[PDB]
């Protein structure tokens, strides 16, 4: 597999995220009663997307659940736009979160 | 004597139900693979909807231990409750207090009163608790979903007689099914139309509520509203709404034994259902007592009856007007007065 | 003359009859696994049916003391009634009351009078009650079934004179089998406690083929005449088998479906057409399972008719489908003597062939 992508190229991506935050232990992401889980997850992913190297355009939640062995798993799909071709390759094949040993960090990018 | 409702709807994959492996559930019908939503999912989505909060008067919990210690106020009654409950027998094979309990949210006051009586023997205290939760069934949830409670005899008391703790159900629902085969998305390297069937026993429900009538009418209206305006999990009015009153149960699932293969999936499914309904009506019943139905459509989006064959009493363009007509046929039952 | 019914009916994904482990019943026919509903379940469904609530004259209970106590009034009989019923050989084997006495003629006033009589509460009363159960009880449905009782030795007294208690049932029901391979599926569920702080279920769907057999002469004999009651029984059984389903798991898997193809025939020897489905039906893209099964049934019935033909006894049958939705002889053959569009007139025609009995009058008895 040799992924080559140019700057400013639209792609179709599927990614299962690990909503993990640290407080005063590691706890799952929690939203407010006036907001939907999809909005909170989209905002949380867009917060880290600058450092990752891609720009979110649209994203909807598909499967919000847990993975035992206890971890929190959320499956988000949509349309993303690559910012630069340098940081995107580093982000790929490395992970976008924690618990990478249980198959939580993985991207599948498709040309559109 | 029975209210029969058949619904035609569409549902996006983002609001579906998945198995233990994470994939949407499927079923066979006519030798082909379809999409399946469990009936338990539908019931749970209806009892905890925004249109059924006015008629939710029961809870299913394995933590009576935290419900009892929520109204006494005095902290010094918790082991009292963890002993009275175990004297009753609500703890099961192995573990400890792992039997689901189902009583209305009005006898917890009685449970606290009985717990907080120090001049009462423990055995007769447990007996009083049994008579408390052996008649706590005056809730619309219990009269629409039923309840079973098996008391374990492994750790029973001397006598501690149990009353009738089983209530018969009044509602029959089916696993929802796809009018067609499965579909996919866009591979690398859900999206379906479903149907629905309902049945309510008015006599059984009125028996389970000690003969109350306005409560039964309110429950029927709320259940129909919730079924029409609620999505299973996640977070879309139905295209076809059918209402019938029969004395024997009839289902029309054999309308889709031929998969619908084609914006016209809805139309073809409605046509097939209409053909099956007409065929059953014209070839399985006559005389005695006829049946009368109502076709309600979103702005009459889809008409039914080959555009010439009469088979429904009237056409309704609004969901809110549908509830009143259903309650009207039983007699009276204004919607604005039963909501009180 | 034998009345034989063949019907084909589809079902929604359901679980009507299950074993001790909760899995729906299955069987092997033709080398492949199918879905099964037992005959006892069908008989119990017909017996406990709305269209049969008019001729239920049988009671099969492990306890009779309760019934005689209810019929007695306000007195007390339980102890002496048990004493007489133990004087009679109603079993005490392995501490149970084994005998599920199938005593008919629900009028128990005879035994109530015998118990409430200030006579010798002894072998005389035991003989009287034994005769009462053995002799009088006929009932309408104990003509289709019947195993009146079987007295127990050893326990019984040595002065009892039990008479004949065999009824020679005149009903034959075959286990229902699907016309294809069976596909079982697993459902996963959770408890979801309401206050904050996986199981497995089984189901399947199939299209079934059913077969009944009623003997006219034996039904008449067990009723001691009364042809009106025999015709009433035929009509009631026809309707009950046509429109009734097992009452198992119907609060979660509502499968109140009705048959699509019905075959009724009269002959002198019984013939079953279950061999039409030794080859399981495989679905094609241009039709459904029901149509293919009906086609194979058509082929087999026509073949049997042409192959075992006898000139001394023509076979007269009737084929009915709702609104004639699925014809039998699709290509060229007119296998049935008549085609009918409604079930009520099918029952009327069957009764007319039986004895020219119109529907209304036989409903009075």
């Amino acid at each position: 597999y040799n992924p080559e992508f140019k700057a400013g190229q639209l792609l179709r991506f599927r990614l299962r995220v690990n909503a993990s935050v640290r407080r005063h232990k590691r706890v799952s992401l929690t939203w407010d009663a006036s907001s939907t889980p999809d909005q909170a997850l989209a905002d949380w992913l867009a917060a880290k997307s600058p450092k990752l190297g891609f720009t979110l355009q649209r994203c909807e939640l598909l499967q919000l659940g847990w993975v035992y062995g206890r971890f929190r798993a959320a499956l988000l799909e949509g349309v993303l736009e690559v910012d630069d071709p340098k940081l995107f390759l580093k982000t790929l094949s490395s992970g976008i979160g924690k618990a990478k040993s249980f198959g939580f960090g993985l991207l599948s990018v498709l040309p559109i | 004597m029975l209210i029969e409702i058949h619904m035609i709807q569409n549902h996006s994959p983002a609001n579906l139900n998945r198995d233990d492996l994470g994939a949407p559930k499927t079923c066979y019908f006519g030798g082909v693979l379809r999409s399946r939503i469990s009936s338990q999912c539908i019931k749970r989505s209806i009892r905890t909807s925004n249109d059924f909060k006015a008629l939710l008067g029961g809870v299913r919990t394995r933590r009576l231990a935290d419900l009892i210690q929520q109204e006494a106020g005095e902290t010094e009654c918790w082991k009292k409750a963890q002993e009275i409950l175990n004297k009753c027998g609500f703890k099961n094979k192995d573990d400890n207090t792992k039997m689901l309990v189902f009583m209305s949210k009005d006898k917890i006051k009685d449970l606290a009163r009985i717990v907080l009586d120090n001049s009462l023997g423990l055995t007769e205290a447990a007996q009083q608790v049994a008579n408390v939760i052996a008649q706590a069934t005056l809730a619309p949830d219990i009269a629409l979903c039923g309840r079973m409670l098996e008391p374990n005899d492994k750790d029973k008391d001397k006598k501690v007689k149990w009353s009738n703790t089983t209530v018969e159900a009044a509602l029959q629902v089916a696993h929802a099914i796809s009018t067609h085969i499965a579909r996919p998305e866009i591979d690398y390297f859900a999206s379906a139309c479903f149907y629905k069937y309902f049945s309510i026993d008015w006599e059984q429900l009125v028996k389970n509520l000690k003969g109350d009538t306005n409560l039964a009418a309110h429950t029927v209206g709320a259940f129909l509203l919730a079924a029409a305006k609620t999505n299973p999990s996640g977070k879309n009015y139905p295209d076809g709404i059918l209402v019938e009153f029969k004395n024997s149960p009839i289902s029309y699932a054999n309308a889709f034994v031929r998969p619908v293969s084609v914006s016209d999936l809805v139309e073809q499914s409605i046509g097939q259902l209409s053909n099956y309904v007409n065929d059953i009506r014209l070839g399985y019943y006559d005389e005695q007592s006829p049946v009368i139905g109502f076709w309600f459509s979103p702005n009459n989006r889809y008409p039914l009856g080959y555009k010439h064959s009469k088979l429904a009493s009237r056409n309704i363009g609004n969901l809110n007007e549908l509830v009143g007509a259903v309650l009207d046929y039983i007699g009276g039952f204004k919607w604005e007065e039963v909501q009180k």
